[PDB]
RNA sequence: AAGGGUGCUUGACUGUGAGACAUACAGGUCGAACAGGUGAGAAAUCAGGUCAUAGUGAUCCGGUGGUCCAGUAUGGAAUGG
RNA sequence: AUCAGGACAUUAUCAUGUAGAGAAUAGGUAGGAGCAAUCGAUGCAAGUUCGCUAGGACUUGUUGAUGCGAAAGGUGGAAUACUACCCUUGGUUGUGUGCUGUUCUAAUUGGUAACUGUUAUCCAGUUUCAAGACAGUGUUAGGUGGGCAGUUUGACUGGGG
RNA sequence: GGACUGUUUAACUAAAACACAACUCUAUGCCAAACCGUAAGGUGAUGUAUAUGGGGUGACACCUGCCCAGUGCUGGAAGGU
RNA sequence: UGGACCUAAGCUGAGGCUGAAAAGCGUAGGCGAUGGACAACAGGUUAAUAUUCCUGUACUUACAGUUAGACUGAUGGAGUG
RNA sequence: GGAGAUGGGGAGCUGUAGCGAAAGCGAGUUUUAAAAGAGCGUUUGUUUGUUAUUAUAGACCCGAAACGGGUUGAGCUAGUCAUGAGCAGGUUGAAGGUUGAGUAACAUCAACUGGAGGACCGAACCGACUCUCGUUGAAACGAUAGCGGAUGACUUGUGAUU
RNA sequence: CCUGAGUAGCUCGGAAAACGUUAUUUUGAGUGAAUCUGCCCAGACCAUUGGGUAAGCCUAAAUACUAAUUAGUGACCGAUA
RNA sequence: GGGUAGGUGGUAAGAACCUCAGAUCCGGAGAUUUCCGAAUGGAGCAAUCCGGUAGUUGGAAACAGCUAUCAUUAAUUGAUGAAUAAAUAGUCAAUUAAAGCAAUACGUGGUGAAGUGAAACAUCUCAGUAGCCACAGGAAAAGAAAACGAAUGUGAUUCCGUGUGUAGUGGCGAGCGAAAGCGGAACAGGCCAAACUUAUCAUUAGAUAGGGGUUGUAGGGCUUGCAAUGUGGACUUGAAAA
C-alpha cells in the first residue's frame, strides 16, 4: 500500500518518487507489481535503499529479458491444428504459450500479455510488448493436419 | 449466514422507528464483497470479505 | 335618568384585600378598607369598563421579552427556575 | 483507468462607459497644472475589441522629431495628462470539481463454451466467451405499495338504525 | 334459463353457479415474463412469441353506440416544486 | 409372496452451496414394488396345515475335481430387454 | 448462641423551627416599596403487638369465544406423481380408404371395407335425484322402492408428496 | 528510544445505562487524530483546575439451587387427602 | 475385609438342596456385561438383514464356525498427485479430540411474540417476560482504575440491608426507578507484545526460541554502580501422619 512506483512505469510517463495517489485499488493495488511494505521508512531514509533496490532489478529485468529473447530467437514455438482441408479449423490461444514457456524452463506470468488470441494456421510472428525497450518476437510454427 | 469469510461479524436484528416512532423489527447486514486473495500454501480462491475487514487488509498487505 | 350634547383626559392603574355570595371540585360574584401614584373637577368625592344578567377550553407541550434566581471541580457559557 | 466537450467559478489577460452641453465617447474614491520622447512622432490601410452609428485603449507595413484643444485655454450637478483604489459587459492564460457522451479490462457478474478433480447435470480449480464500472449486494433517505400487521368507527335514544 | 359429456357445499340442499372448446385484451425476446422463499435453489422449462402468464366473457348466427370530465395506465421533457 | 437381483414418483445426503442459531437446499452415492427377471407338478397323510410332511415324477442356479473340446475376454461399448 | 429469647453492632427514621422553586433568611419566611396586608408558622413524642381498611403481587373465588409461540397431521378428504386392474351384455355402423358410374382433371353419386364417436340402452361399479320409515334408529347419516352416469374429464388399488 | 491504530472521536440509526438516546460504553455504513509538554475522565462544549494511563490476557474468595446419597427433623396431611 | 448359623428375592406351606473344615449377608475392588441405541461397514421398518478385511480351523473348494478390525468432522504428519512444467487441490495412509445423552435448578451469549394496563389505543407498560438455540460449570459470569467522584475523599471485583422511593425519567399519562456513601461476608493481584539485545528462518522476515516488561506516590528501554543471599504464591510429585 506505498506512494511510489514498483519499476513498471504506468500511463504517460510519471517519474519514480512518491507520487501516486492512492484510490485504493483503481490501478495501484490493481498492479500486483507494487510494493507491500510499511510506511515510516519509506518517506526518505529508505529512498536510498528502495533505489539501489530498484537498479538490482532494471539489471536482473534486462539480463532476463535479453536471455529470453536469445532463447526464443533460437528456440521457435511449435504446436498443430486441424484444418479444414486448407482452412485452419483449430483454435490457438495464449494459454497454449504460457503452457509451453512454462515447461520450457522459464515462467512468463499473466500480466504482460495483453495481444488478442490468435486465429490461423502457417508460421506466425508477433512483437510481443513484454517490455517497454526491450520487448521479444516469437516465432511459431502450427502443423497443419 | 450472511457473514464474510474471513472474520466473524453477525448481522444487526433491532428496532427501526417510523415518522411516528414506530417500534418495528429491522435488521442491517455487514458490507461484505467478493474479494480474490492471493497467499502462500493455497487458500487463494474467491472469498467474503467486509469492507471493514478490507481496509485493514488493504494497508497491512493482505493480497 | 344609566339619556343629549360640552370639557379634562384616559382608574379600561399597580399591590392587595377583611368580609360575605353559592356550591362536590375546578370555579365563578360583589366588595369594605389601606399603601403608592394618578385623571376629573375649587374641593366635595368619584374612577378596580360599560345599566346588569350571555359574548370562550384547564393542564401540558413548544415559543417571546424581562427576571432580586441556579450555573454538575472553578469561571462563564450552555442548560435551566 | 482513460478519451472528449461543455459547464459552476476565478487567479493573471486586456479591451469595455455619449440625456441636453462640454467645441470630446464623462462610471464612482485622489497627489494633482505638466508630460508623451529607439517604452522613435504627424501623415498615410485600418484591425484585436467596443460598436451608440460616432469613434475610441493599442498597434504593425511607412515614418522621423512631432507635439498633446483631454495639463495648461475654457467647459459641466460629474473636467481631464503621470499615475495608487474600485464598478457593467466581452474575452480570457489556469486550475478544483462533478456532469454529459465514450475507449480498455485487470476489479467484478454469468444458468457462454471447454479441460481436470471425477468415468459426477451440482460443486471445486483453470481456460474461453459475453458483458463490464455496470448489475447485484450493504446502509442511509426518498417515491410507490390494503399483499400483510395492529387498531378505530362517541353518547342520550319512551324497540334499534 | 343455461349449450351441452361434467365439478360440486361428506353428515340439510345441484343449479339460472362454476367448468369447458372458444372468443377478447394486456404483458413478456432469455439469469425470459411471472411465482416460492430470504437465500441458495426450484417450476415456467430440460420452453422460445403459431409460445406463456395474467384479465374478462363463455357453442353458433349478427352486432358491441358515445364520452379519457375524474381514477388508473403509458409516453414526455421544457417550466414550478 | 419376499430379501441377498434391478428401479419409477420419492427419501436421505459425504463433499459443496445458502441461511441470526437450530437449520434449508442439493451431487456422486445409497435405499425405495405397486413392477421386471427368476428353476415343481400329480397324489396322499394330520382333530388341526401344507405344491413347506410324505410318495413318485422334475428342474435350475451354484463350488470343486475329473473327461473331452475350444482363445477367451469387463466395472467398458452396442442390440435386446 | 438448643438454627431461641438475648447480648453486640447507632448505618439510617420519626419529632426536636420552619418559609419557599431558590440564592438564603429565621420565631420569622415568601409574595411586596413596605417594617402595608395576607399565607404558612409560632415543638407537642418514638417502637412494637393487635384489629379494620387501602396498594401491588392471580389477592373472595367459577366462568368464555380470546392472543401469541411451538408441535402432530395427506391413510378421512382436495389435488398431483409413478405404477396394476377393470368395465358384463346389447345397440348404432362416422370419417377415412376401396370399386364402379361419372366428370378434361375435379367434384358428385351407387355398392364395398371400416369400426370410430367426451354416440345410445343397460348389469357390475361409481355418485346420490326423489317419496315413505327412523330421528335417546341397527347406523354421530341408514333401509326397501325407484335415480343418473354406466368407454372415458371412467372408476379404483398400491406406494409418495404439498 | 517506548507506553497496546483502520484505534478513538465525528456523521446517519441504534442498543446498554434511574434512561425512552442525554454525559458515559458499544456498532450496521462512512470517516480518519494523538506520541508523555501525550491522551482520557470530571451526565453538551471551552479555558482553568483536579483526577486518571485504555484500546492484550487471566484470576478461587463472599453469593443461586439441591434431580441424587447419608443421619436427624416438622404446633406438615393421614388413603374423597 | 466385617462377617454368622441357617440360607436358597416375593404371591410357595412347598419339593429338591447344601451347611459351623465357617455359608449367607453387608461393604469395598474387579470381571462379566446378548442386541438396539450419539452408533460408528451399508442399510434398516429398534433390538433386524446384508456385509468388507486380517488371520484360525473342517474341507479338494465354495461354504461354514472363532476372534478383532471397517462412520463423519477438526488438527498434525507423510506420500501420490490433474487444469498447470512445478506446486497445489484432491486421493491414500497413520496419530489425537468431542462426537452424544440428562436435574423443569441455575449462569453466559444469541434470537425473539403476545395478551394485561392506560376501564379506548398506536408511543409506552409488563419485557429483552415467556419461549427457541448454543455453551460449560458445579458453581458461573464480573473482576484490577483510560475507576469513581467534587472531597487535602477511596484505592480489584462479587453479594446482603441501608441510602430510597432520593435526584429523577416517562402521550410528564399509566407507570418506571437511582448514583455515591455507610453497616457488613470475603478480600491475591498477576501474566503478555513493543522499543533494547542474543541464536535460528536462501537469516531481504516484516518470523522462530531466549534476557527484559507490565507503567501515572509515571514508569520502562539506554549508558553506568552499590547491593540483595530472600519470600509468597494464581503453585510438582514423592514420605509419613492425622
Amino acid at each position: 500500500m506505498k506512494v511510489i512506483l514498483k519499476q513498471d512505469v504506468s500511463n504517460l510517463g510519471k517519474r519514480f518518487d512518491v507520487v501516486d495517489v492512492k484510490d485504493g485499488y483503481a490501478i495501484h493495488f490493481l498492479f500486483p507489481k507494487k510494493l507491500a511494505a510499511p510506511l515510516t521508512k519509506k518517506s526518505l531514509q529508505d529512498r536510498d535503499l528502495f533505489l539501489k533496490k530498484q537498479q538490482e532489478h532494471y539489471e536482473i529485468n534486462k539480463a532476463l529479458s535479453h536471455k529470453l529473447k536469445e532463447v526464443i530467437e533460437q528456440t521457435e514455438l511449435h504446436f498443430s491444428l486441424k484444418e479444414h482441408n486448407g482452412r485452419p479449423y483449430g483454435s490457438i490461444i495464449t494459454k497454449q504459450i504460457i503452457n509451453q514457456a512454462h515447461t520450457k524452463g522459464m515462467a512468463l506470468q499473466k500480466f504482460m500479455f495483453k495481444d488478442n488470441v490468435r486465429l490461423g494456421f502457417g508460421d506466425h510472428e508477433i512483437t510481443l510488448h513484454i517490455f517497454e525497450d526491450t520487448t521479444a518476437v516469437l516465432k511459431v510454427k502450427v502443423t497443419p493436419d | 449466514a450472511k457473514k464474510d469469510q474471513l472474520t466473524l461479524r453477525g448481522p444487526l436484528y433491532g428496532n427501526n422507528r417510523s415518522h411516528s416512532k414506530t417500534i418495528t423489527r429491522r435488521k442491517w447486514n455487514v458490507n461484505l464483497q467478493p474479494c480474490k486473495v492471493k497467499t502462500a500454501d493455497g487458500k487463494t480462491t474467491r472469498i467474503l470479505v467486509s469492507t471493514r475487514t478490507l481496509r485493514t487488509l488493504k494497508k497491512h498487505n493482505r493480497l
